[PDB]
This record gives C-alpha cells, structure tokens and sequence, in this order.
C-alpha cells in the first residue's frame, strides 16, 4: 500500500516529456511551476525498519515551495485519497515489478535477496493478489499511519537557507482542517 | 504555490508575522514592541467601552465616571484597565526605549525618528484622557500642560487660549478633548504601521548589535510563542493592579471634582511624567524650563549623531554599560525629585541630576566610546 | 468608595490560580518549541 | 622595553577581557558596526577569511541566544587576536577619502 | 451550472470529508452552546446546573 | 501502549476536530469546576462576612 | 523586504537539530539553570548595581535631611 | 565633524543655490504675512488696509 501511495506521488526530473499533463500533482506542479530539477519518491526497506519518504534537488529559491507541495500530497493521501489515482498506482507497480523482473540478472538478485528477507521467493501472483486489494481506503489508513503527525527525519546539503526549519517541516506533517 | 504567500492580503501578514527572518537571538527587551501593540489594542477597546457611557460636559463629566464605575455592569474593570493599561503603556514604552538605547538599535534612524513621534504623541494623548473625569489633577494638569504654549514669545497667549476655546479651562476645553483624545490612538495605530514596514526594510536587531543572517530564524513559531508568553506576563502585570491595586500608580485628588479656584499643595504628575517636570522645574525661569522639557524628550533625535563607537551594541562596553545604568539610576532620581515638594535638599539634587542627565547623553556617553575605541586600538 | 470591593478580590483569585496554571504551561508549549534551536549542535567542516 | 607600555597593554588587556567579546569565541573585528566601509572590506575579504567570521559570528549568535558562553580554554586570548578586517577597511577608508577629495575641487 | 463538480471521484471526495465535517459541526454547536450559557440545552447535561433544583 | 497519554493521544489529539471537540467539551466542564471550587474557597476564607452567610437573620 | 533564500552567503557549516517530542523542554532546569544565572549575575553585577546604590544613598539622605531640615531647637 | 563638504566646488554650489534660497524665504515671508494677516507688516502696504484710517 505505501508503495501504490508512493507510486501517486511518482518520480519527475526535467527531461521528461510533457509536464503541465502529468497525473501525480506534485510532478505537474513541479513541472509548471519550475519548483525542482528532479524528484522521486522512495522505501527504503531494513530488519524492523526503514525510511519511507522522498527526496528532491533544486534551486535555492525553490526549497519552500517544494517542501509544501510534497508535504501537502501526503496529507491529501492521507485524509482523501480517491479510487482512481489508487488503480494508476496498482497499474504502475504492476508495470514496475514484471518491467523489473526481466533479465537474468534481476531475476537471480530477486531470488537471492528474497530468500535472506522473506525466507521464500513471493511468485509473481501472490504480488498481484496483493496489489489488488489495495483501494482508496487501504491508502488513507496505510499513509495515516506512517505519515500522519509523525516526526520526520530531514536531511539538506547545499544551498539551504530556504530549506523550512524543522518545527514547520513537523507541522507540514497533519493537517489543522482534518 | 502558497495561498499565504501570493494572496494580496495574507502577503502583508506572512511577510512581517509568519516568513519573516527574525535573530535566533533577541531576548525579552524585544518582546516589549508586541507588548506595545497589546497594549494599543487594550486601550482601544476599553477607550472605546468607556466612550459608549462617558459624556464630555463639566457639569456631567465626573458623574458619568462614576456611574460607570458603579452602575454599569462591569464598568469598574474595563475603566480601571484603561487606567492602568495607560500606566502598562509607559513601562512598556520606556523599557523599549531603554532597549534601543542600550543596543545601539537608534542606528535604524527611520525607525528611530517615528518612534520618538510615537513617545510624543502617546504622552499628548495620555494628558487628554486625564482630562476627562474633570477631577482635581484633571483640571490643573489642563491648565499647566496648554500654558506650555504660552512660552512661544509673541504668540504663545494667543496659542493657549486657541486651544482652550476662551479666556479660561472651561465647557469648550472639555468636549475637545475628548475629541481630540478619542482620535490620536487611531493616528497613533497607523504611525506603528510606518514604524513596522521601516523595521521590516533592515529586520531586528539583536543582543551582539553584530549583523545575525548568518543565522536567521522564521518568525512563526518561535516568536510568536514567545510573543504569547510575553503577552500574558503583561496580563498579570495589568491584572495584578486593576484587581488588586486599582489606585496604586494614580492620584487620590482625581477623585475630587474639579475646582477652578483652588490647586491642591500636594500637586504632582501621573508617575511617569514625573522625571521631566522634575527637569523643567530645576530651571527657575519660563522660556529654559520648558525648552529644557522639550529638550528631554526631543534629546533622544540626536543620539544616533553622538555614536562614537566602533560597536553598535552596550554588550561589548563596559564604560557604556555604567554610564547607561547611571542614566536609568538618574531617570529614577527624576521621578523620585518629581514627587516630592521644591524644598531645601530636593531642589539642588534635582538640579544637579537633570544636568547629569544631559552630561551623559552629550558629553559622557560619547567621550565612553571614544576611550572605548582606543583601549580595541580601533 | 467602592462597591466593586469584593468582586475584584474572588476575580483577582480566579486570575492567580488560573495564571498559576497558564504561566507554567505557556512557557512548557513556548520551551517545547525552542527545544529544537536550544539542543541544537554545530560544526564548521571548511575544505582542504 | 618600556614599563609604562606594559602597563597601558595591561589597562588593554583588562579591557578586553571586561568587553568579553572572547568568551563567545569572537575576534574583535567579528563585533564591528557594519556600516558602507565595513560590508565593503566585508566583500574584499579572501575565501578562508571570509567563512572563518561567519562561523565565528554564527558560534557567538547560538551562544547569545542559549545565553551562554564558551569554556574558559576556549576564549580567544588577546594575543592571539588577529585584526583580520582592519588592513582591508585602512584601504576602503583610503580610498572613500581620495574621492571626497576630489569632489572638493 | 455547476456540473464540474459532478462524478465519481467528487463523490469519493465528499464521502471522505464527512466525519470531519459532522465533527466540526459539533465542535461549533457545543462552542455556541458554551460561549452563549444557552440554557435549552444546558439543563440535559448531568453536571453542568448553575440554575438550584 | 497501556499508557494513559498514548490513549488520549490514539482517541482524542490524532484528529484536529477531535482535539477541538475535547477542548471545547474540556472547557464547559472546566468552568463549572473551577467556579465551583474558586467560588467555595473564597467564601471559605470569608467565614461569615458575605450577605449570603447573613442571609438567614432576616426572614423568608 | 529580505527573504530567507536571500540573506546573506554561508559555506561549510553543518546543524545537528532534534524534534521537540524526541527531547524534554525543561532538559536540566535547576542542575544547570540556577548556576548560569549566577555566572551572568556575576557577569553584570559592577555595572548595573553602583548607580542604584548611588541613588539608594542619595534617598536615604536626601529624605533624613529634608525631615531634619523641618524642626526647630534654639529660638 | 563635518568636513567632507568644505572646498571650493561647494563654495560654488552654495553661491550658486543663494538667489533661489533667499527667493523662497522671500515666497514664505509673503505667505506667513498673508495666511496669518500679520498686522504688524500689511499695515506698511500701501493699498492692503482691512482697518480703517
Ligand atoms: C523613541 C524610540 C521608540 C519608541 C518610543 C517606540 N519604538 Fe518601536 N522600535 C524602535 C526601534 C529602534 C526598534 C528596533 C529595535 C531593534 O531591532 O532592536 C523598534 C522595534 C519595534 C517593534 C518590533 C521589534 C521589537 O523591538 O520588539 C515593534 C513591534 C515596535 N517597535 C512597535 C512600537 C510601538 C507600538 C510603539 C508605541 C506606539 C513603539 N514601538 C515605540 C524605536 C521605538
Ligand atoms: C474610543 C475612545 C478612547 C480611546 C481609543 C482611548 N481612550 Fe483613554 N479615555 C477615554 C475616555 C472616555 C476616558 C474617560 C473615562 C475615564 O476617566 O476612565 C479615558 C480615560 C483615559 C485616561 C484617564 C484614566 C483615569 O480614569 O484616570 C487615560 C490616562 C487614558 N484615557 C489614556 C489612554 C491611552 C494611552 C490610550 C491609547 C493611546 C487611550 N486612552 C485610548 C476614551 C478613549
Ligand atoms: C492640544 C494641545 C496639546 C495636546 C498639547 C500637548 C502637549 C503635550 C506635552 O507633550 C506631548 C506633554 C504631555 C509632555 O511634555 C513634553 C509631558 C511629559 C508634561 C509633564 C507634566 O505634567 C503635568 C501634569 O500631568 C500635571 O497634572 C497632574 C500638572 C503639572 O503641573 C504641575 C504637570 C507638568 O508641569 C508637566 C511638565
Ligand atoms: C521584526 O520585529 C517584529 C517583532 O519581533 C520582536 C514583533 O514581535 C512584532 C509583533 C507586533 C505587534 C503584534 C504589534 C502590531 C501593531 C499594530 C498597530 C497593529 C512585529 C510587527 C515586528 O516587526
């Protein structure tokens, strides 16, 4: 489920073809609005933990703006995430699993790592059964969850004046209206 | 794309109370600009309260007071708030005063000049509301503070009585006064505006009196946190008296009708004009005393122009920092000498401390910084 | 002289024991916010 | 050689450490009023010269606010206070001085 | 004309904002109640009895 | 996850309706409390003194 | 009229901070607070308090004499 | 201290300012005497005579 909410809110950088029309509104805001050079989304797995967030780079003017409109989409997943963005994050994980499996490469890493993780390789049909059953309720518990009024971990290098201070990043993370 | 940050409205708010680069570094002195504006809005609303039931004719005035005091159904805090809010108004202004001072923060010279603006008129208009209630110290402090006037040669006469209405304080003197007391706090509210957006051109200065964008904090929500505490600290400073203490900083006199054929012996200003009637006083003759009164007050334009020191703020300046206690120390005598009557021992001392005051700021706190620079080899 | 005597002193109890709660939980709320700028560290890593 | 320099640099001394300037970590040129002159030799300043004052201003900003000062071995000792601005303000000053003599003429 | 706003997703979108919007609805009455003393009301609650008997 | 704060926290402050809807709840029940027992240690420490403590000495 | 992304020009400098609900508000408020106080007390004592004992002395005096000034004895 | 204006090419922006600034005390004189109708001055001109005789 974080991962079909993660896959909503997407990836961008500047070469991607048209901007203004893309689904995930951080990605057509950003695109517009010239409020980054690249972003993507992440979850990052370990024993018992993890990180679950994003990351982006840009300008030194663009910080602020950036930092809401990111913040913004987890908290709109969070309280009214709706059945339709829910199916293209399905479809894009789908894509992305079987577009990732293929190769020998890929395949033999996916066997190794899953058996150190998992202790069995997960086939590619217990995904999918998986996957499904995620909808728009499963995304605002699953994110309420893991984003809702939850402490961040924030880390910034560069040219960072504008990056927000730390106890507005934590209020970024509920919402007064919910 | 904020809709705090772009909206043509909430731009005004975001860019001086929630966005706003302010020193990670200001102590409570600066929390006392804040408390200004608290206390601004506090005597407005109880300014306006009391005008809803006070009516400006000498034969109605007192008793209009005190069925406010006693009939009107919580009357007695809201009138006893404005009281002493008006006093709150003078401990936060002279502490803020006192701030700028001492850490060189006078060097914002537009922000400065409207400030000293803002000290005159909040005294001009503090004298009015004293007027109202037509009590004893009502009538008398009307009388003298108009004849002020009176020391312009060759039209001075003609100025107090354009004031007055007539001949004498009268009918005509009241009902003006209300008028005029009931507009300047509004004057007041949009020259704290001007003071503001002059401010927001350079930021806050901070304790070091050294440049602090190397380390800037947002305004929300640090000072405005510290703004809330700050706030209601002046709540039970406010409250402690009105509840209390109601009469402590006032007079007794006040409470006698006015009497145009008798001034009381006892005769002494509200608390906090007792350092400069001290000081015009000391001077036995006319024109001096009050050129002297006016230069009291007028003295703090010229102290941006008698900064000697290669240091903005008193931090780092020890010899500063003497003489500026000797200055507050002094101002405490001046109110003490106010209080009391112009006989043996009091009127040389307060003589020779409202020469002191003037030494330090032109002569001693200058000459500091200057001997100051040279110990640095500056 | 003063009818509203013993209005102002229960008012003046109400507002000791409520600024005896107040004072104490503003200034936690304020300290609660200036907690992440007051425990903060640096360190200045300038190159070669 | 003399005893009387030795004791003016005393008086200096006793000064310095009463300013207490050091016992934020600053150098004295850290504390100077910047006026046109000052953010002037400011800008001039070289890279490593440049980063040293902020940080040493940013260490004294943290302090100020903690309300706090620095371990007493770690106080700047007069000595070893380099007057770092003052060669590039002389030069600014020099220099304000000859076009305000050329605009008397 | 207001059609815009009329399909599913807007549907979804009103379903999910519901439960807060009943809650801060009865925030308000309670708020109200409370700021008023409104004394219809009042005289229920177990407790809360300023008028004797 | 037996502690008392984690409740109030999991109930009642996770929501900012919630959170309001306790505070405005909290602040009805609070001013009966406190009026009360302000009320009563005033007229505690004012033994007789009051028209209310008079009041029986001239009748119904 | 200034802006954070436009302030001034910083290089090299790292900041370790914490969430306020990871650390205590009051982290050792008597332990450390009581001897800063003192250590800042010290700190200003010589330049604050000499003035107000100067008009302390001056009152004391000042109010003796004005009193002894109103009586009389040998007349 | 002040002495950043003193050399020749002031003395000469001064010289040159003088029948301007000595003009607008001239234009201030006149319209303090006309604003107030000070008695004291109008009483000299010839056709301007509000009192009789
Ligand atoms: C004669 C000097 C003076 C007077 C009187 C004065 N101001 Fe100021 N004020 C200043 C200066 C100078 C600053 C800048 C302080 C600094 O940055 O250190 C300032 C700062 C402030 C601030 C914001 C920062 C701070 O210090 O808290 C506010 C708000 C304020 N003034 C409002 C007012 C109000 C309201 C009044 C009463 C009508 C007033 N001031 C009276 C000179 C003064
Ligand atoms: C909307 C009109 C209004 C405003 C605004 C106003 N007041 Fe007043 N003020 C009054 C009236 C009416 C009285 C007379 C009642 C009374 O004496 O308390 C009064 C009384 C006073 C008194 C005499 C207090 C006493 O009873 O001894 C003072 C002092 C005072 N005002 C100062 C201020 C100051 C300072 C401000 C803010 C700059 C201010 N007022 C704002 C209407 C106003
Ligand atoms: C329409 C015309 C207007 C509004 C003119 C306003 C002029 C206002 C002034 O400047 C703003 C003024 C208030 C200011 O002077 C600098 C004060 C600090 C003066 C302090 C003052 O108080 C007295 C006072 O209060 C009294 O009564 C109890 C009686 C007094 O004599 C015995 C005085 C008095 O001798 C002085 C000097
Ligand atoms: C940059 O420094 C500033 C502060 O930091 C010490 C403040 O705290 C405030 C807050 C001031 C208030 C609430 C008074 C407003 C006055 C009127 C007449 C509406 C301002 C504006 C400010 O500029």
């Amino acid at each position: 489920a974080l991962q079909v909410a993660n896959a909503i809110i997407g990836h961008y950088d500047c070469t991607y073809g048209g901007g203004a029309h893309l689904s995930s509104p951080l990605a057509s805001i950003a695109a517009t609005n010239k409020l980054c050079q690249s972003f993507q989304t992440f979850n990052i797995c370990y024993a018992d933990t993890g990180l679950l967030g994003a990351h982006f780079v840009c300008d030194h003017m663009s910080i602020d703006d950036m930092m809401f409109v990111l913040q913004g989409q987890w908290m709109r997943l969070c309280t009214s995430a709706t059945e339709s963005e829910v199916l293209r994050g399905k479809n894009l994980l789908r894509n992305a699993l079987v577009s990732h499996l293929d190769g020998t490469t890929p395949v033999c890493e996916d066997i190794g790592r899953s058996l150190l993780t998992y202790g069995r390789r997960i086939p590619l049909a217990e995904w999918e059964s998986r996957i499904a059953e995620v909808d728009a309720r499963v995304v605002r518990e699953v994110c309420s969850k893991y984003f809702y009024d939850q402490c961040p971990a924030v880390a910034g290098f560069g040219p960072i004046e504008q990056l927000p201070d730390y106890n507005r990043i934590r209020s970024g993370m509920f919402w007064l209206r919910f | 794309t904020n809709i705090r940050k772009s909206h043509p409205l909430m731009k005004i708010v975001n860019n001086a109370f929630i966005d706003l680069p302010a020193p990670s570094n200001i102590s409570s002195w600066w929390n006392f600009g804040s408390l200004l504006g608290i206390c601004l809005i506090l005597q407005i609303l109880t300014g306006l309260f009391l005008a809803m039931h006070y009516t400006s004719d000498t034969t109605t005035a007192f008793s209009s007071v005190t069925h406010i005091c006693r009939d009107v159904n919580y009357g007695w805090i809201i009138r006893y708030m404005h009281a002493n809010g008006a006093s709150m108004f003078f401990i936060c202004l002279y502490m803020h005063v006192g701030r700028g001072l001492y850490y060189g923060s006078y060097t914002f010279l537009e922000t400065w000049n409207i400030g000293v603006i803002l000290l005159l008129t909040v005294m001009a208009t503090a004298f009015m509301g004293y007027v109202l209630p037509w009590g004893q110290m009502s009538f008398w402090g009307a009388t003298v503070i108009t004849n002020l006037l009176s020391a312009i040669p060759y039209i001075g006469t003609n100025l107090v009585e354009w004031i007055w209405g007539g001949f004498s304080v009268d009918k005509a003197t009241l009902t003006r006064f209300f008028a005029f007391h009931f507009i300047l706090p509004f004057i007041i509210m949009a020259i704290a505006m001007v003071h503001l957006l002059f401010l927001h051109e350079t930021g806050s200065n901070n304790p070091t009196g050294i440049s602090s964008d190397v380390d800037k904090i947002p305004f929300h929500p640090y000072y405005t946190i510290k703004d809330i505490l700050g706030a209601l600290l002046l709540i039970l400073a406010l409250m402690l008296l009105v509840l209390f203490a109601p009469d402590l900083l006032g007079d007794p006199d006040n409470y006698t009708p006015a009497n145009p054929l008798n001034t009381p012996p006892h005769i002494k200003p509200e608390w906090y004009f007792l350092f400069a009637y001290a000081i015009l006083r000391s001077i036995p003759n006319k024109l001096g005393g009050v050129l002297a009164l006016a230069f009291s007050i007028l003295i703090l334009a010229l102290i941006p122009l008698l900064h000697t020191s290669k240091q903005r703020s008193m931090m780092f300046r020890p010899l500063s920092q003497c003489l500026f206690w000797a200055l507050v120390a002094d101002l405490l005598t001046l109110t003490w000498i106010g209080g009391q009557p112009v006989e043996h021992p009091y009127i040389t001392i307060g003589q020779l401390a409202s020469v002191l005051y003037f030494l330090l700021i032109l002569v001693l706190m200058p000459t500091a910084g200057t001997i100051e620079n040279k110990l640095l080899k500056w | 002289a003063e009818p509203e005597h013993d209005h102002r002193k229960r008012m003046g109890l109400k507002m000791l024991l409520m600024m005896g709660l107040l004072l104490p939980l503003v200034y936690a709320m304020k300290r609660h916010k200036w907690s992440v700028l007051k425990s903060r560290k640096l360190a200045y890593r300038p190159p070669k | 050689v003399s005893a009387s320099s030795r004791w003016l640099e005393g008086i200096r001394k006793w000064y310095y450490n009463a300013a207490g300037f050091n016992k934020l970590g600053l150098m004295r040129d850290d504390t100077i009023h910047e006026n046109d002159d000052v953010k002037e030799a400011i800008r001039r300043l070289p890279e490593n010269l440049y980063d040293d004052r902020v940080f040493r201003i940013k260490r004294a900003l943290d302090l100020s606010m903690r309300q706090q000062i620095l371990p007493k071995e770690q106080w700047t000792k007069y000595e070893e206070d380099k007057s770092y601005l003052e060669p590039y303000l002389k030069e600014v000053i020099r220099e304000r001085k000859e076009r305000e003599e050329w605009a008397k003429k | 004309m207001l059609t815009r706003f009329l399909g599913p997703r807007y549907r979804q979108l009103a379903r999910n904002w519901v439960p807060t919007a009943s809650l801060w609805g009865a925030v308000g009455a309670v708020g109200l109640v409370w700021a008023t003393d409104w004394r219809l009301i009042l005289d229920w609650v177990p407790y809360i009895n300023g008028k004797f008997k | 996850a037996p502690t008392l704060t984690a409740r109030l926290y999991s109930l009642l402050f996770r929501r900012t309706s919630t959170f309001a809807l306790t505070i405005v709840v909290g602040a009805l029940f609070f001013e009966r409390a406190f009026d009360q027992g302000a009320d009563a240690i005033y007229e505690h420490i004012n033994e007789g003194k009051l028209w209310k403590h008079i009041k029986h000495k001239y009748e119904n | 009229g200034r802006q954070f992304g436009h302030l001034t020009r910083v290089r090299h400098v790292i900041t370790y901070s914490l969430s306020p609900f990871e650390q205590r508000a009051f982290p050792h408020y008597f332990s450390k607070g009581i001897p800063n106080v003192l250590r800042r007390t010290r700190a200003c004592i010589l330049r604050v308090a000499p003035p107000f004992v100067a008009f302390y002395l001056v009152y004391t005096w000042g109010t003796q004499e004005f009193e002894k000034s109103k009586r009389k004895n040998p007349a």
